[PDB]
């Protein structure tokens, strides 16, 4: 490839290889099992 | 470069003691001096209050005030010294010179053809070097010379 | 991933046992599988890539060892440590983890001075060529760096060769005290009581075993006692019948005891006995405790006119220099008395004051990390004021600096102190250990706060980078298997 | 028993050898000692192979990433 | 502790929306970790709270991603979820932190602030010198001077 | 010497040569601190 793609283009940015561009991904993702149905208390 | 706090707090409606929020005259603020600042309770705002404990010119000049005795106060316990006034015969070859009063020139380097340069304002003597100076009458030294390390001596830190 | 096949390199130490189950440092800790030959070709077996440093007793120490690390075994730290340990130095061994030393050069260096002065008598002219004739040395650096921790191995080496050896944790506990009483029977003088009973305390059972030999030269045979009591035939009968009685009385007592005791070390001219004090120049200087207003000394009818002010005005009174407190007066008597070459001194400087730039606001509370230092903001030149010869300690070098980070980091992955599951959320080793080093500057106080505060760095990127780079790697694949 | 201070692999050799030569042209900050030298060659090492081994708890690493 | 007076109880959620600002200041999370490793206690509350956070402070200023338009609402109630998820994980940890620091206190022989619960010494809440002279919930009369949690020597 | 149990090896042969090794190895030793612009100090600190 063209040295000059080689010079400018081959850095990451919202075209080439982004980092998520928004707001509220996942951030932390692990292995757990489901909580029972309405494990919640309706009150007061 | 100190972290403290130099600003008293702007008045706004009455702050209360919460996770992330304290009393504005709260004891913990100032090392406890909000005491001379504070009008205790439910102030009932027509018939009581002393009014130069909510102006904010007044209590921020309080404050600076308090500030500068702290700053003051470590100044002097930073100190290890008096000024003692020695005719200018007696003196180290280093202050036979002239010395511009404080803010009165640029800060004066000690001697620079002898390769130390430091305020000569803040340069400190040992009362042991001037005991001839200071106590003349004395005859035997009063303060025992110092003892000084031998840098050229083979000791533990040069691996022998 | 090998978790569920790895089994446990069975347990000869405290230091062994401080490894937590596998699951919560598997990722963290990397297992791997080593075929070695039995029976069979392999035989599987999945080892850790990281152990805990070895357990290593003062003797086994070599100067192959420098810039390493060594544990100490927890009921080692307990046996030669009833004081306490220098200031900060417990900050890394919390109750489940592995108890590690660097060994630094500076180390290695006290650690054969130590082993010289078990036997000094044979080899007197090389010790007193080594302080060249200062009664030992005073270590100095700046605020952080090993002072304190050197403090605590001389006195490992020391105990673990069973020499008698006093040692003085924290000076501040004396100098800068709860309280000041006037000595008992050494008309002028000042005490610590509370520092000098926990010292008797402690001392007594630190040295028990030698300290039980030694018959008393000089102390009364007299001494006021209740009944059903014992008079004292030992150094540490002594010391005992200083800090064990109930309060009041202990107060008097621990005076006349640390008087007599002091008395009795300077009079053992065969036995060597090393003295570690962390925080030296503290001794040097004045105590926190002025002199008490002479009208407390007066009696009095009325404030209303007595022509007093005690009542009305606070006032400063000259500071009473630690010179002047009965223990430091011993300590004094033997450095500058000559015909004393028994005894060692290796005492340590501590630079922890509160920091003083030129204004100070007043500290806010919650946010203070300087709240336990001392006030001090006066100079103090290790050459000029004090008698020891001064060694002088920097940062870490990068070869120390290493070798330490690895063990917090990864030592404590094991002690199930860290990361654990999550390490995939923190960055490699090398990322962390260069930028700790630049927002440390390497000093090693630096290190182990920078360390912690890890946890919030927002501006690192690399697993994100790597972690996209992997999952696009593993598209490609199911595209080529596709 | 006793531990040597001479060099112990021929890895120790070579880098204690290099470091002979660097005191010899007098370049800045060198140890003149050899005890030094030796400090220096011994915790040189050492260096070189805890690198070695997180490029290698790197690989491992590699391969156990969540996604 | 020096702060001793009655004190206004926020809901833990409106805790945590403070994010940066209170909640995950970092200044504020790096000492309550070195309370738990002090301890000898793994943080792992606080470090998945970290985690989160962390992210959430990483894209603050971005838009959200386009939404399509979907009669299931498989969308709306998957982000739901994973929210609600961050939210407990973080109740655990506000709980975790108030939890060990009254704990932490009562080994040190501190008095908490007014009407405040020390497990196994101030079971109703500890009260001295307060503005009120009853005990605020209990409806009580109290002691002057102020009660004491701790036997003398110190 | 004190661990043969005095089985003559001819023992005044013995105290010889621990003399000798002795004279030999101060010798040495001091030596390795004092020559060479001391490079050797090490030698002397381990061993003295
Ligand atoms: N294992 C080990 N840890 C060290 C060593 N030096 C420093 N540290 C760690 O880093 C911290 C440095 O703190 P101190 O050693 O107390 O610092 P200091 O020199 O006494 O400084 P000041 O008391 O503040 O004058 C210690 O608490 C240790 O945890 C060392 O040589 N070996
Ligand atoms: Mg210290």
């Amino acid at each position: 490839t063209t040295a000059e793609h080689k010079q400018q283009d081959q850095f990451y940015s919202p075209e080439n290889q982004p980092i998520s561009l928004h707001r509220n991904n996942i951030s932390y993702m692990e292995d757990v099992g489901r909580s029972v149905k309405n494990p919640t208390v309706p009150g007061l | 470069v100190s972290t403290g706090e130099f600003d008293h707090p702007p008045f706004q409606f009455r702050q209360r003691h919460t996770f992330n929020t304290t009393p504005l005259h709260d004891a913990n603020r100032f090392g406890g001096r909000t005491a001379y600042l504070r009008e205790i309770g439910p102030v009932n705002i027509k018939k009581q209050g002393r009014r130069f404990k909510k102006d904010p010119r007044t209590v921020q000049f309080n404050v600076d005030v308090w500030c500068a005795q702290q700053t003051l106060r470590k100044r002097w316990k930073q100190r290890d010294w008096e000024v003692i006034e020695i005719p200018f015969r007696l003196v180290p070859r280093e202050q036979q010179r002239v010395i511009p009063e404080l803010y009165t020139d640029i800060p004066q380097m000690t001697d620079p053809a002898r390769n130390d340069f430091s305020n000569i304002r803040n340069k400190v003597y040992d009362r042991e070097e001037l005991q001839g100076v200071l106590f003349p009458a004395a005859g035997a030294m009063l303060y025992p010379p110092l003892q000084r390390v031998d840098k050229q001596a083979m000791t533990l830190d040069k691996y022998l | 991933s090998l978790a569920a096949m790895y089994m446990r390199p069975p347990v000869t130490c405290y230091t062994d046992a401080c490894e937590a189950p596998v699951a919560m440092w598997d990722g963290a800790i990397p297992l791997k599988e080593t075929r070695k030959l039995k029976n069979g070709v392999p035989v599987r077996t999945v080892s850790r890539t990281y152990s805990h440093p070895p357990q290593l007793t003062p003797t086994q120490l070599s100067f192959n060892d420098i810039n390493s690390m060594y544990c100490v075994g927890n009921d080692e730290l307990i046996q030669f440590f009833p004081e306490g340990l220098g200031g900060r130095v417990f900050q890394t061994m919390p109750p489940g983890h592995p108890r590690g030393f660097l060994y630094r050069k500076e180390t290695h260096l006290l650690n054969l001075f130590v082993d010289k002065v078990q036997h000094w008598h044979t080899k007197r002219s090389v010790l007193s060529s080594l302080t060249n004739g200062r009664t030992g040395f005073i270590v100095d650096g700046p605020t952080g760096c090993g002072k304190s921790a050197l403090m605590c191995q001389v006195v490992h080496f020391a105990r673990s060769r069973n020499i008698v050896t006093l040692y003085v944790p924290d000076a501040k506990v004396w100098t800068h005290g709860e309280w000041c009483w006037p000595s008992t029977i050494l008309p002028g003088f000042f005490d610590a009581p509370d520092a000098a009973r926990s010292f008797l305390k402690y001392f007594a059972v630190a040295n028990r075993a030698t300290l039980t030999s030694w018959k008393l030269r000089c102390t009364p045979k007299d001494l006021p006692t209740e009944q059903g009591e014992r008079q004292p035939q030992n150094l540490y009968e002594l010391c005992e019948w200083g800090h064990r009685a109930v309060a009041p009385a202990s107060i008097d007592r621990q005076s006349v005891c640390v008087k007599f005791l002091m008395d009795e070390l300077s009079e053992e001219k065969k036995l060597p006995v090393v003295i570690v004090v962390d925080g030296w120049n503290l001794f040097s200087h004045e105590t926190h405790f002025r002199y008490p207003h002479p009208d407390f000394l007066r009696g009095l009818a009325s404030f209303n006119e007595s022509s007093t002010d005690i009542d009305l005005y606070p006032q400063e009174l000259p500071r009473i220099p630690a010179s002047r407190l009965s223990f430091v007066r011993g300590l004094n008597k033997m450095i500058l008395s000559g015909d004393d070459p028994n005894k060692f001194f290796i005492t340590c400087t501590t630079r922890d004051f509160k920091p003083f730039d030129g204004i100070s606001g007043f500290p806010n509370v919650e946010t203070d990390r300087f709240a336990n230092s001392l006030d001090e903001y006066a100079p103090y030149d290790p050459e000029k004021d004090s008698h020891f010869h001064p060694i002088q300690i920097g940062n870490f070098d990068e070869y120390e600096y290493r070798s330490f980070l690895r063990f917090l980091i990864n030592s404590g992955e094991l002690a199930g102190l860290g990361w654990g599951p999550l390490w995939h959320a923190s960055s490699d080793f090398e990322r962390k250990l260069y930028k700790i080093g630049f927002l440390s500057g390497r000093n090693p106080q630096g290190v182990v706060d920078h360390y912690h505060q890890e946890l919030v760095w927002r501006y690192d990127y690399q697993r994100t980078r790597q972690k996209q780079y992997l999952l696009k790697r593993r598209m490609e694949g199911m595209s080529r298997g596709a | 028993m006793q531990k040597l201070l001479s060099p112990r692999t021929a890895r120790h050799a070579r880098l204690f050898r290099l470091a002979g030569k660097l005191a010899d042209s007098g370049s800045p900050g060198v140890p003149k000692s050899d005890g030094e030298r030796l400090v220096w060659v011994n915790s040189h090492v050492r260096r070189d192979k805890d690198i070695s081994l997180s490029q290698e708890e790197e690989r491992i690493r590699e391969l156990m990433m969540p996604l | 502790n020096t702060f001793l007076t009655s004190s206004v109880a926020t809901p833990p959620i409106s805790v945590i929306r403070t994010g940066p600002k209170w909640w995950a200041d970092p200044e504020r999370m790096v000492r309550q970790k070195l309370m738990y490793f002090t301890l000898g206690v793994d943080q792992l509350p606080l470090r998945r709270t970290a985690v989160i956070q962390r992210d959430l402070q990483r894209f603050h200023m971005c838009k959200p991603p386009p939404r399509v338009g979907d009669s299931t609402g498989y969308k709306r109630s998957r982000a739901a979820q994973l929210n609600t998820w961050y939210r407990r994980i973080q109740y655990q940890e506000y709980h975790m932190q108030h939890l060990f620091t009254r704990h932490v206190w009562g080994l040190l022989r501190v008095y908490p602030g007014n009407t405040t619960k020390i497990q196994g010494k101030a079971d109703d809440g500890y009260v001295g010198y307060d503005s009120v002279p009853f005990h605020r919930y209990n409806r009580a009369p109290l002691p002057f001077p102020a009660r004491e949690l701790y036997e003398r020597r110190k | 010497m004190q661990g043969g149990g005095a089985r003559g090896t001819e023992r005044e042969v013995v105290e010889r040569l621990f003399r000798d090794v002795v004279a030999l190895r101060e010798e040495l030793i001091e030596e390795s601190r004092t020559r060479f612009g001391g490079r050797m100090r090490v030698l002397w600190l381990q061993e003295a």
